[PDB]
Parts: structure tokens; C-alpha cells; sequence
């Protein structure tokens, strides 16, 4: 079924002028190969994005979704082209990204811009960002941290915000950057919502129990637990479906994550992001009517 | 105490908005009622 804040978009396409709903600014944060971009991938619910090991983003992607009767995409550049093949898309960013950083993992700030035309999209904004780093590597000068901060730092320090710490559980929570920036721009925990995205890779004798319960680092709107395509199933061209249902298996069959089964998965993480927009336009309600 | 602040000033702000809806008639009503008639019975060179 369609939510209300859908059905609300729906309405106001129809009225067609004059009314919209103002949300907040979705932002994913991490550092690199945590998964954010297999989040927002699993999010928007299409496989358009470059995705795989080692540097990939190397630009902020503002991605851009509209409501509409039919699904396309398109770009700010090369305009008026209508991409309605998404392989198209992703080779379409690939391009763009060595037009501008060339291909010696090179990183710029010059960002992205693509709008997403789809039925039920409200009129969400979504950044993607490019992870974060300690060592330069490649035509990369030394001083690659703080620029790479100082992106991120230009969209996470605005309110009206939602962020999104991606960790992978494979790496002990401590470490993360994610949820030190989080922590450094939100610190009473208000906008952030954490993701641990890699908990089939446990080493065998550990799991991240502990994490998923909000007991050892509470944060104040808990973790949420994901489960993507590994390596091989993207090289491999699984479909997200299939994706979808692995996660629920291996969360309904792993023993330390059985009781946790109900609060875990991407469909879970929807759910919630749902309410947390829903809960921004309820004191702006009254104007509309 | 998180909760307690967001839904407080949630309810209030909400309250503060539809008021405005009510404070905002009366300021177009009191103008039309200044054009609905010219009086010159007071204060005025004819007055
Ligand atoms: N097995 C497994 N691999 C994952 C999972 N999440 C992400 N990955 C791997 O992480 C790799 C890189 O992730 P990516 O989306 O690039 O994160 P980014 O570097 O922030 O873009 C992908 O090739 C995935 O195969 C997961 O839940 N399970
Ligand atoms: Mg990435």
C-alpha cells in the first residue's frame, strides 16, 4: 500500500501547481566501501549507481527524485535526453565522474546533478558522498582528508538534514568516522540513524548483537541492521528481489538475530525513514489546508 | 528528557499555526470594513 505522504504527492501532482510538500535533505555518510552507496541503491529501489571495491564515488551525486506517471531519469547536462534504460545512467555517471577527476582516482567538489522522474518518489533529495580516507593513493595530494571532510562538512553541518552512519560490522564500531561526524554536527543524536551493513561477513565466533541493541555506543534512534550483494552477485547480475529475500533469510535464520528479526532490513529502514519525514510536515499541515 | 522537548514544542508551534489562519481574516476583514464607507463626520477639515 501507498502511504499517506505519498498519497499526499499523488494529490498534489493532480492539482498540478501551487502546492508541495517541504521535507528535509537526505545525506549518507561513511567511509569507503562501508556500503552507502549499495544504501541508497536499495533505497530508491533502482541499480543505477557505480558501485564496487575500492574508489568509486569520486563526486557528490545529488540525486533528485520527482513524482511522475512514467519512470525516466535524466541529467542537468546533455539536456533534454530521456534515459529510460538505467544501465545507460550508470555509465552516463561514470563518464562524467573521468571528464572532470580524470582516472588516477582523482577526487573534485564539483557535484553531480541528476533528477529521477518515478510514481511514488514525493520530492525526496538524496546526496551520496565520497567516503572517507587516511592514506592518499594515486594522483591524490596529501591533503586529501580535509577536502574530502570539507564536503561532507557543506552538507551534514545544515539542518533540516536527515544523516544516515553507514559502518560495516566487520570492523569494530570504534572505528568508524561515520558516526564521529555524526556525533561532531548532531550531537544530541536528533537527525542521525545508524546502518551496520556487513553482518554476513562476521568473523566466524563474533556478531554485532551487541551493536544492534543500542548497548554499547547508545545513540538515541538505534541501528538497523542490512544485508546487500556481495561482489561476486553484482558481477554476477542478481536482482534486487532476490537480494531482498536473502536478506530476510539470513536474518530470520541466524540465532543471535532471531528476536531482532522484525526491526531489521532495508523494507524496516523505509518504514522509518517514512515516519521521520512524515513527523517534518506535521506543523506545516494547517498552512496547506 | 528528547521526547518530551520534540513533542512540546511540536504542539505549541502546531497551535501558534493554526492560529494564524484566525489572526489573518480579521486583519483582511478590518481592511474591507475601511472600504466599505467614507466617513466624515470627525476629525476631518469638513468635520
Ligand atoms: N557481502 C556483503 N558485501 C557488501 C555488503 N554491503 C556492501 N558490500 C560490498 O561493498 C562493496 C563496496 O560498497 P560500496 O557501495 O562501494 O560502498 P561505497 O564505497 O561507500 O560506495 C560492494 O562491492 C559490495 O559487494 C553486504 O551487506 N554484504
Ligand atoms: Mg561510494
Amino acid at each position: 500500500l501507498i502511504p499517506l505522504v505519498n498519497r499526499l504527492q499523488d494529490a498534489f501532482s493532480a492539482i498540478g501547481q501551487n502546492a508541495d510538500l517541504d521535507l528535509p535533505q537526505i545525506a549518507v555518510v561513511g567511509g569507503q566501501s562501508a556500503g552507502a552507496s549499495s544504501v541508497l541503491e536499495n533505497f530508491v529501489g533502482r541499480d543505477f549507481l557505480p558501485r564496487g571495491s575500492g574508489i568509486v564515488t569520486r563526486r557528490p551525486l545529488v540525486l533528485q527524485l520527482v513524482n511522475a506517471t512514467t519512470e525516466y531519469a535524466e541529467f542537468l547536462h546533455c539536456k533534454g535526453k530521456k534515459f529510460t534504460d538505467f544501465e545507460e545512467v550508470r555509465l552516463e555517471i561514470e563518464a562524467e565522474t573521468d571528464r572532470v577527476t580524470g582516472t588516477n582516482k582523482g577526487i573534485s567538489p564539483v557535484p553531480i546533478n541528476l533528477r529521477v522522474y518515478s510514481p511514488h518518489v514525493l520530492n525526496l533529495t538524496l546526496v551520496d558522498l565520497p567516503g572517507m580516507t587516511k592514506v592518499p593513493v594515486g594522483d591524490q595530494p596529501p591533503d586529501i582528508e580535509f577536502q574530502i571532510r570539507d564536503m561532507l562538512m557543506q552538507f551534514v553541518t545544515k539542518e533540516n538534514c536527515l544523516i544516515l552512519a553507514v559502518s560495516p560490522a566487520n570492523s569494530d564500531l570504534a572505528n568508524s568516522d561515520a558516526l564521529k561526524v555524526a556525533k561532531e554536527v548532531d550531537p544530541q543524536g536528533q537527525r542521525t540513524i545508524g546502518v551496520i551493513t556487513k553482518l554476513d561477513l562476521m568473523d566466524e565466533g563474533t556478531d554485532a548483537r551487541d551493536v544492534l541493541e543500542n548497548k554499547l555506543l547508545p545513540l538515541r534512534r538505534g541501528y538497523i541492521g542490512v544485508v546487500n550483494r556481495s561482489q561476486k552477485d553484482i558481477d554476477g547480475k542478481k536482482d534486487i528481489t532476490a537480494a531482498l529475500a536473502a536478506e530476510r533469510k539470513f536474518f530470520l535464520s541466524h540465532p543471535s538475530y532471531r528476536h531482532l528479526a522484525d526491526r531489521m532490513g532495508t523494507p524496516y529502514l523505509q518504514k522509518v525513514l517514512n515516519q521521520q519525514l512524515t513527523n517534518h510536515i506535521r506543523d506545516t499541515l494547517p498552512g496547506l489546508r | 528528557y528528547p521526547r518530551l522537548r520534540e513533542e512540546m514544542e511540536r504542539i505549541v508551534t502546531t497551535h501558534i499555526r493554526e492560529r494564524e489562519g484566525r489572526t489573518k481574516e480579521q486583519v483582511m476583514l478590518l481592511i474591507d470594513i475601511e472600504l466599505a464607507y467614507m466617513n466624515t463626520n470627525h476629525e476631518d477639515f469638513i468635520g
